[PDB]
C-alpha cells in the first residue's frame, strides 16, 4: 500500500521523495509532505494545503484519495495553498 | 649543433598509413574512433597548435613537479590545517575527493585518442595528455595523503570514486559520459575542448585565487601548475572541431559541445558554486561564483567558441538564468543533507555574508534568504531535529543531482519528465532532458541513487541504510556543519 | 548505528600493509573504479556501448586473476621519478647528438650506409608509433591501475623512440639529401617487402581487443622480437659501417625496452598465481609467434641486403 | 542578458600567468612587444590576466630580457596557466589572437 | 656500471708533491699558508669528515637552489613586506645588509685555503667552500633585491660593506680579521671551525625558527638551506685543529679558537641579540637569545670543542655573564642611536614584552628597565628631543661597537684601556684587550669611527657630518623607531 | 640637510643602467669592498700583513684600469646557471662512463695503451690540481668581483677535470692492475722527464703573486698550451689506440677550457681600453711562453714515445 | 654557571633537520636504526633537533624506506642543516658520535 | 681649548664622547656630561655630581679644572654622586 511520489512544496527549494499511502486523501498527502518542509525551510502559514500534478492548473479535491486520483507512483506533485 | 624543432617536427607526426592486412574500419572502429566516416587522408590536416616533443616534455615536467613538491615541503608547518577556517578545509576535502581519481580516469580519455584517433598529431598530443593526467592524479593523491592521519574525510581523496555516495555518482556519471564512455572524437570535443578549455579554469584557477587570498599557497601553487598542463593538452579539441566543420559535420560537432557544456555546468554548480560563495571565507572571496563564470565561461570560453566558428548554445538564456540561481539551491541542499557528504559544508549565511550575497545576487534574501531564516531560527532555538532531513531528495536522471528551483517570495520549480521504454524519468532542466534524448542508449538503463532506493537495491531502505550504501565507514566520515553551528552566534 | 574509528595513517585500502606506504603505493594503487561493478564498469546504462566493450574485452578475458590490483611495477616508477630518469637519458642523448654533429659523424659513415638507414632505419617511426598506439590500448583496458601505469610510461617511451628516429632522419638528410630520408618512409612501410611482415604483424596486433591477448602479443611476443631482431642487428650493422652514434642511441632505447620486459615478466608472474593462466598465456604466444618470426625474417633479409 | 552580451562581445587575447617569477616579466614583455596596443592586467593574486585587443605577441628575446636570465620559449609553459585567444607558438615567440572581430 | 666513491676518492686528494723548482716555503709562504713549520708530509693525514665530489656537488646544489627559488617565487604575493610587523622587516634589512657581501668575502677565505693549505683534502673541500659562499652571497643579494623598489634601506643589502656606517665597520673589522686577513690555517680554525660551527647556527637556524613563527617561509627556507652548505664546508676546521694538536701546536690552536669565538660573540650580540629579544614580535620568539645561545654555543659548539680535545676558553665565566647582559645594552644603544643604522630598530619594551624580558632575564626591569622608563616617559610627554642623541658613543678599538655596561639599580661599567706605541686605546672587555695584545701588528694602526671623528677625518665634525660619512644618501635611509613610537600607546 | 629620494628599482650602483638589471648584474657586480680604500684594502691596521700583501700584489700591479668592475663575463654565468650547465655535462659524462664500462671499452683498447695512460694520462691529476690552486689565487687577488667569479668557476672546473682523471685512473686499473695506475703518479710527476717541464712551469707560475701576472701566465699562456699540446694530442693518440671514451671526455673538458679562454679574452679586451696595458700583457706572455713551450715539447716527446 | 655546566655536560649527538619532507622520515629512521637508544626531538618549526646519547646512526636503507622513494645518502645534505657530534659518513649511512663521555 | 674625554654617567648604560674645555671645573664637566644622560636614560636626582678617573677611588675636587687635573685627552672618566 506504500505509494512513492516526488513532491514540491510551495516556497521550498527542492523536490523530495515522499512515500504516501494508496488510500490517503489529498489532505493527508499534503500533511505527509509538509512534515518534510514547513518549519524546516518554509515558514508556517494560514490557509488550506492542496495537491496537484506538477505545474498543473487542476487541483485534486481535498477528499479524493491517491488511488482515486489516477496518479502513478514516482509521478511529481506540488503542494500549494488556495 | 642541434636542429630546431620546426625542421623535424613534421616527421614526428608522419605516422598515418594505408592499412592492407586489416581494413581501415577494423583498425579504427567507429564506436572507438568516432571519425564519422571521414577518410584517413582528411585527418592529416589536423594541426595541434600547442606542440611539444618528448625531450622537452620530460625536462619541463620535471621542473613543474620540482616546484610543486618543494613548495609543499617548505610549507608543511604553516598551520593551514590547524588555523584555517573549517570551510576552507572542507573546500580541500571536496576538491581532492571529487577530482583526484577523475584525473586518473582522464588518462583513459587521452588513451582512447592516442589509440583511436585518425589524426596523427592528435595521437601524439594525446600521449602527452595521458602523461599529464597521470601527473594530476598522482599529485592530487599525494598532496592530501598527509592529512589522512588528521581526518578520515581526507580518505575520500582516494575513496570517493570507489563509492556510491551521491556526489561521487554525479562525478562518475559525468566523467564516464564525456571521458571514458565515448569514441575518441567525442572525447576530443567534449573533454579537451568543452570541459578542459571551458570549465576547469573555474576550479583550477578561479579557486586558486581564493586559495591565495586564504593564504594556502601549497594548494594555489599546486592547482595553477596543474592547469599549465591542461592549457596544452586541451588544445587537441579545437583542431578536431575545425576538421569536423570543414568536413560537413558542424551540426554533429555543435551538438557535442552543447551537451558537454551543460553537463559540466551542473556538476560545477554543485561543487564549485558552494565553495566559492559559501565555504570560502567571505574575506577570501576574490570574486563571486557568477563573476568568475562571467570571466572564464562567458568572457573567455564562449568567445573562443565563437572564434572557432561554432554558435552560442541553443540554451544560452536558460544557462544565464541558471548562473544566477542554481548553485544557491544546490548549496542549500548540500548543507541541509550535509550528512551524505564527505566534507563539512559551511552554511555561510551570517548577516555579514548575507549582505555580500544580496550585493552579488540582488533578491537573494527574499528567496533563499527565506529558507535560511527558518533554518537560522531553529538553530537559535536548539530545534536541531528540524535542521536534519528525514527523507531523500528527488534526483535528476541526468546530472544525478537533486531537483531544485527558486524558493521564497517568488517560488518557482520545474521538473522535466519523460516516459521512455515503459519507464518514467525526471530531469532538473530542459537541457538535461534534451541530453538524454540525444543518446538514449547511453543512459536509458542507468538508475540514479533514489531509483535504486525505491527499487529495493538499498538495504535497509532507510536513511541509515542509504548512508551505509554510500560507503561511509564511520560516524566521523559523514558531513557536518563546518563550524558546528558557531555561526549562529552572529545572528 | 555506525562505529567510531580513528584516522588512519594512510588510505583505508593500504592501512593493513605492514610497511609504511611508499610514494608509489600512495599514488598508484587501486585507482580503476571501473572494475568495481561487473555489470556496469562505467557509471552509465549497463548496456551502453563502452560498457559492453569493457565487459567483453576486459571482464570476459580468459586471462583471469582475482586480485589484479595487487600487481606491482618492479621498478615502482611514478610520474615524478619517470621524468627524472628520462630527462637524464634524453639530456644524454641530446649531448650525444650535439657532439657527434659537431664532429660531423654522419660524413664519416661507410659509403652507402645512408641508403641502408633510409631503407631500414627511418621507417621505424611507423613501427614505433604502432607500439605507441598499442601500448595506449593496453593502458585503457588493463584491469588494474598499477598495470595501466606501466603501459602509460611504455606509451611515452614508444613516442620517445619515434622522436629519436624523426630527429635523426632529418639530421641524416642534411648530409645525405639524395637518399629519400624523410621523404619515402611511408611508401617503404607500405610496399617494401622487408617491412611487410612487421606491418602485417602490427595491423593484426592492433586489432586484438581482449586486454589479455593485447598485452601478451605486444609485450611478450612483438616487443622481445624487436629487441632481438631489429635493435641489436642494427647495432651490429652500424658497427660494420662506422656509425658510432647509432649503437649508443640504441643502447639508451634498450634500457627502455628492458624495463618494459621487466614489468611484463612481473605481470606474468602475478597472473601465474592462477595455474589456469599458464595455458592461456602460452596459447597466445604460440598464436602470434609465427607472425612475429616472419616479421623478423623479412626485416633481417632486407637489412642484410 | 545585457551584462552577458557585453562580456561575450570582447576581443581580449593574451596570457594568464600563474603567481611566480614570470608575472612581472610577462607584463613588461606584453607592453614592449605590442607598442600602440593598450595592455590590460587583472590581478587575481594566484594568477594575472593580461590582455590586448585582437592580438598580443610575446617574443622570446624580449621575455628573456625582462626576466633577466637565459630563457627558452618552451619554458613559458611552466607558468602559462591559461590564455585567451587562439595560440600560435614557436621557438621565437607566442602569438595570442582572434580570427573574428566581435 | 659505476664505481663507488670510496674506491677512487683517495686519488682525488693525492695531489701533494715535493717541489723542486721552487722551495716548499716559496710555494707555501708562511704568511699565506700558516703551516707553522709543519712539514708537507704531515699534512697528508688530513681527513675531511664531510666529503663530496664534483659530480655530486653540481647535482645536489642544483636541487638546493631549485627549492629555494621555487619557494620565493610561490610566495611573492604572501604580503610579508606589507603585513609583517615592521620589527620583522627591520630584521630582514639588518640580516641582508650585515651578511650578503660578507658571504661573498668568505669566498676569499676559502680561496686562501684552496691555494695555500698544505693539506690536499683541505684544498679540495675549500674549492667547494668557495662555491658555497658564492652561492650564499648571490642568494642574499638576489632575495632582497625585489624590495629595493619598496624601501631604500634594502639598498644596503648591497651597499653596507661599501660604507663606513658603524655596524658595517664592525662587520668588516671582524670578517677581515678572521676571513680575509690571515693565513690559510688561521682561516680554517677561526672561520670554518670557530665561526662556522660555532655562531652561524644562531643567525641561520635560530633566526629561522623565529622566521617560521612569523610566517616568513621564504626567508626561513632560504637561510636553513644555506646552513646545509655551512655544515659541510665548516668541517674543514676540525681536522686542521686535530693535526695542529698532534704536531705540538695545541697552544697556538687554542689561542686562535679563543680569539675567534670572542670576536664573533661581540658581533652576534649587537646584531642577533636585539633581533631575537626585541625586533622579532613577542609571539614569534621561539626562544630567547640566551636560550638559543645555550642550545647552539654552549650545548652544541662548546661540547664539540671539548670532544676534539681543546679546552673551554679561559674567559668562560666572563662569557656567561656577558650572555646575560651585553645584548640588552647593545640593543638599547642601537635603538637610541637608531639614526645611524640602516634598519628601523624596534624598542620592544611594551609592558607585555617587559614581562617576558623579566622572565627570561630576572632583574631586567631594575636595570635596563630603568633607562626604558625614562625613554618611555619622554615619549608619552612628546619630549622627543630627549629620545635622540646629541653626541657619539665611545667605541671599542677591537669590536668597533660602543662601550657599554649594566645600567640602573646596580650600575656597573668597565672600559679596558691600553697605552701602546704612544697611543691610547679603549676596549669593551678584558678579552677584547687580550685579542689586540695577541697580534698588535694586525690592529695597532686601525682607527675606529670615533678615532677618525676626533682626528679630523670626518668633515664636518658633527652628527650630520658623521651620518654623511657613514654613507647615508637620503633621509629615508637612516634608522627610525620601527613602529613610529606607536608602542607607547601600550604604556 | 640631506635630500629626499624615492626607492630605486635596483641597487644604487646599477640604477643608471639603461636596461633592466639581469640576474647576473644583480648578484655579481661591484662586490669587492677591499678595493675601496687604496691605503687599507682590509678593515684592519693599514700595514697589517694582508694589507701589505694586497697593496703590493693587487693595487701596485703594472696591469692598470680605472674601472675593473665594469668587466663582464661574456657568458654572464651565476652560481645557479653554472650548476645547471655542469650537472648537464657531468650527467652526460657519468652516462658515458657507465655505458662504456658496460661494454667493457677498456678491454678493447690497443695493446699497451694502458701503459701510455699510466704515464701520460693519470698524472694529469697533479697538473689539473695546479690549475685549480692557481685559479683560486687569481680569484682572491683580482680587483673586481665579476673577474673573481670567472675564477671561482674555473677553479671548480679544474677540480672537475681532476676528478674525471681520478675516477678513470681507478677504473682503468680494474682492467689493468699491473701498470701502476693509481700507484706511481706522484713519482712520475716528480721524476719522469716528460712531466718536468710542466712541473717547473706550474711551480714557478704558482709563485707569480702579482694578480695581473698570475692571470696572464695562467689564462693566456699555460692554459692555451694545455689545450693545444695536451688535450688534443691525447684525443689523437686515443683515436689511434681504439680508446673511444677519452676523446668524448676530453671534448666535454674542452668546453670548460674554451669558456675559460672566452672570459680571459674578454678581460684582455677590457684591459686594452688602457693602451699602456698592451706592452704589460705582451711582456708577460713573452716572459712565460718559453717555459710553456718547453713544457709542451717534453710532454709531447713523452706521449709519442 | 650551574645552568651552563649542565648544558655543556651532555652527550647528545644527531642531525638537525630543516623543515621539509625529511623531518618525519629522519625521526623514524633514528628510532629504527638505534633500538635501545631513546631518541629525543626538539621541534623549533624551522628545524628539528634529533638526538641520542653518545651515538646516532642513520642508514640509507632505512631512510629510503621511511621516506618512501629512492634515496641516496648524499641527498641528506639537502636537509641536514646542522648536527651535534662528530660525523662519519659514507654511501650506506651517517654516524653522529662523540669520542669523549662528559 | 677643546678637550675630548669619554664619560660614563652613574646608572647609564654606556660611555660617550663628551667634549669639555681645558679650563672647565669638575662641576662644569659634570654638567656637560649630564646633559647627554639625565632625563634621557637616567632619572634625575638630588645630590652633587662629581668627577673621577674611570673606576678610580679618588674623586677630583669640584673646583679643580681639567687642566689642573692632569687628565689627558681621550682618557675615560666617571660622573657620580657623593
Ligand atoms: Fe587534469
Ligand atoms: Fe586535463
Ligand atoms: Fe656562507
Ligand atoms: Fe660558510
Amino acid at each position: 500500500s506504500a505509494f512513492p511520489v516526488h513532491a514540491a512544496f510551495e516556497k521550498d527549494f527542492l523536490v523530495q521523495l515522499v512515500v504516501v499511502d494508496l488510500n490517503d486523501s489529498m489532505d493527508q498527502v499534503a500533511e505527509k509532505v509538509a512534515y518534510h518542509c514547513v518549519n524546516r525551510r518554509v515558514a508556517p502559514r494560514e490557509g488550506v494545503m492542496r495537491v496537484r500534478k506538477h505545474r498543473s492548473t487542476e487541483l485534486f479535491p481535498r477528499d479524493m484519495t491517491i488511488a482515486e486520483s489516477g496518479l502513478n507512483p514516482t509521478e511529481v506533485i506540488d503542494v500549494v495553498f488556495e | 649543433a642541434m636542429h630546431p624543432r620546426k625542421d623535424w617536427y613534421e616527421l614526428t607526426r608522419a605516422t598515418n598509413w594505408t592499412p592492407s592486412y586489416v581494413t581501415e574500419e577494423q583498425l579504427f572502429p567507429e564506436r572507438m574512433s568516432g571519425h564519422m566516416g571521414i577518410p584517413l587522408e582528411k585527418w592529416e590536416s589536423y594541426d595541434e597548435p600547442y606542440k611539444t616533443s618528448y625531450p622537452e616534455y620530460v625536462s619541463i615536467q620535471r621542473e613543474k613537479d620540482a616546484g610543486a613538491y618543494s613548495v609543499k615541503a617548505a610549507l608543511e608547518r604553516a598551520k593551514i590545517y590547524e588555523n584555517s577556517d573549517p570551510g576552507w578545509i572542507s573546500t580541500l576535502k571536496s576538491h581532492y575527493g571529487a577530482i583526484a581519481v577523475g584525473e586518473y580516469a582522464a588518462v583513459t580519455g587521452e588513451g582512447r585518442m592516442a589509440r583511436f584517433s585518425k589524426a596523427p598529431g592528435n595521437r601524439n598530443m594525446a600521449t602527452f595528455g595521458m602523461m599529464d593526467e597521470l601527473r594530476h592524479g598522482q599529485l592530487q593523491l599525494f598532496f592530501p595523503h598527509e592529512y589522512c592521519k588528521k581526518d578520515r574525510q581526507f580518505d575520500w581523496a582516494w575513496r570517493a570514486y570507489h563509492s556510491n555516495e551521491w556526489a561521487a555518482i554525479a562525478a562518475k556519471h559525468f566523467f564516464d559520459d564525456i571521458i571514458t564512455g565515448r569514441d575518441a572524437i567525442s572525447v576530443a570535443i567534449m573533454l579537451t575542448f568543452s570541459f578542459e578549455t571551458g570549465f576547469t579554469n573555474m576550479q583550477f584557477l578561479g579557486l586558486a585565487a581564493d586559495a591565495a587570498e586564504a593564504g594556502d599557497y601549497t594548494f594555489a601553487n599546486l592547482i595553477s601548475s596543474i592547469q599549465t598542463d591542461e592549457s596544452r593538452h586541451a588544445q587537441q579539441g579545437g583542431p578536431a572541431l575545425q576538421l569536423l566543420i570543414e568536413n560537413g559535420k558542424r551540426e554533429e560537432a555543435q551538438k557535442k559541445v552543447d551537451m558537454a557544456i551543460w553537463r559540466a555546468w551542473r556538476l560545477f554548480a554543485v561543487l564549485t558554486g558552494p565553495v566559492m560563495d559559501y565555504y570560502t571565507p567571505l574575506e577570501d572571496r576574490s570574486q563571486s561564483f557568477k563573476e568568475f563564470m562571467y570571466e572564464w565561461i562567458i568572457g573567455q570560453f564562449e568567445r573562443s567558441l565563437i572564434d572557432l566558428g561554432l554558435d552560442k548554445p541553443w540554451y544560452w538564456d536558460l544557462f544565464l538564468k541558471d548562473i544566477d540561481e542554481l548553485h544557491h539551491s544546490y548549496h542549500m541542499g548540500v548543507w541541509y543533507w550535509r550528512t551524505t557528504a564527505w566534507w563539512n559544508p559551511a552554511a555561510g549565511v551570517t548577516p555579514e555574508e548575507r549582505d555580500w550575497l544580496e550585493e552579488k545576487y540582488p533578491g537573494w534574501n527574499k528567496r533563499w534568504g527565506r529558507c535560511w531564516d527558518v533554518i537560522t531560527e531553529n538553530v537559535l532555538n536548539d530545534r536541531m531535529d528540524l535542521v536534519s532531513p528525514e527523507t531523500l531528495p528527488s534526483v535528476c536522471n541526468m546530472s544525478q543531482i537533486p531537483l531544485v528551483g527558486v524558493p521564497g517570495d517568488d517560488w518557482n520549480i520545474e521538473v522535466f519528465s519523460l516516459e521512455h521504454n515503459g519507464r518514467l524519468y525526471h530531469f532538473g532542466s530542459e537541457v538535461d532532458r534534451w541530453v538524454f534524448q540525444q543518446d538514449p542508449v547511453q543512459y536509458q538503463n542507468h538508475m540514479n541513487i533514489v531509483d535504486r532506493f525505491l527499487a529495493g537495491q538499498i538495504q535497509p531502505m532507510t536513511l541509515e541504510g542509504a548512508l551505509k550504501y554510500m560507503g561511509f565507514q564511520s560516524i566521523e566520515e559523514m558531513g557536518k556543519d563546518a563550524h558546528d553551528f558557531a555561526w549562529a552566534d552572529k545572528c | 548505528s555506525f562505529e567510531s574509528k580513528k584516522p588512519m595513517r594512510t588510505w583505508s585500502h593500504l592501512a593493513e600493509m605492514r610497511k609504511k606506504p611508499s610514494e608509489y603505493d600512495i599514488v598508484s594503487r587501486k585507482l580503476h573504479y571501473s572494475t568495481n561493478n561487473p555489470d556496469s564498469p562505467w557509471e552509465l546504462s549497463p548496456d551502453s556501448p563502452m560498457n559492453l566493450w569493457y565487459k567483453q574485452y576486459r571482464n570476459a578475458s580468459p586471462l583471469k586473476h582475482d586480485n589484479w590490483d595487487a600487481f606491482t611495477d618492479p621498478d615502482q616508477l611514478v610520474y615524478r621519478t619517470y621524468n627524472l630518469m628520462q630527462d637524464g637519458q634524453e639530456s644524454y642523448v641530446q649531448s650525444l647528438f650535439d657532439q657527434f654533429n659537431e664532429r660531423e659523424h654522419d660524413q664519416m659513415v661507410r659509403e652507402g650506409w645512408e641508403h641502408t638507414m633510409a631503407r631500414c632505419y627511418s621507417p621505424l617511426r611507423y613501427l614505433f608509433h604502432c607500439l605507441q598506439m598499442s601500448s595506449a590500448y593496453v593502458q585503457q583496458m588493463a584491469p588494474a591501475s598499477t598495470i595501466s601505469n606501466c603501459c602509460i610510461l611504455q606509451t611515452a617511451d614508444s613516442l620517445r623512440w619515434l622522436t629519436h628516429t624523426a630527429y635523426r632522419t632529418h639530421e641524416l638528410s642534411l648530409t645525405y639529401p639524395d637518399a629519400g630520408l624523410g621523404e619515402h618512409e611511408r611508401e617503404l612501410w607500405e610496399k617494401e617487402p622487408g617491412w611487410q611482415g612487421l606491418r602485417e604483424l602490427m595491423e593484426k596486433q592492433l586489432t586484438a581487443f581482449d586486454w589479455g591477448e593485447a598485452f601478451v602479443s605486444l609485450n611478450l611476443v612483438v616487443k622481445p622480437m624487436i629487441v632481438e631482431s631489429i635493435f641489436k642487428p642494427l647495432q651490429q650493422q652500424a658497427w660494420e659501417n662506422n656509425d658510432t652514434l647509432l649503437p649508443l642511441l640504441i643502447d639508451s632505447q634498450l634500457k627502455d625496452a628492458e624495463r618494459h620486459s621487466r614489468w611484463s615478466k612481473a605481470l606474468v608472474k602475478h597472473a601465474l598465481e592462477n595455474p589456469d593462466n599458464h595455458a592461456v598465456i602460452e596459447g597466445w604466444i604460440e598464436k602470434w609467434r609465427p607472425l612475429a618470426d616472419r616479421a623478423a625474417e623479412a626485416y633481417l633479409s632486407m637489412l642484410s641486403s | 542578458s545585457t551584462l552577458a552580451d557585453q562580456a561575450l562581445h570582447n576581443n581580449n587575447v593574451g596570457p594568464i600567468i600563474r603567481a611566480g617569477d614570470l608575472v612581472e616579466p610577462v607584463i613588461e614583455t606584453a607592453e614592449i612587444d605590442n607598442p600602440g596596443k593598450e595592455i590590460t592586467v587583472e590581478d587575481r593574486r594566484a594568477y594575472v590576466r593580461i590582455a590586448a585587443e585582437g592580438e598580443l605577441i610575446l617574443t622570446r628575446k624580449t621575455l628573456e630580457e625582462q626576466l633577466g636570465r637565459p630563457f627558452n620559449m618552451q619554458e613559458l609553459e611552466i607558468n602559462l596557466a591559461s590564455f585567451a585567444g587562439q595560440i600560435q607558438a614557436d621557438e621565437d615567440q607566442i602569438r595570442f589572437y582572434f580570427d573574428k572581430t566581435m
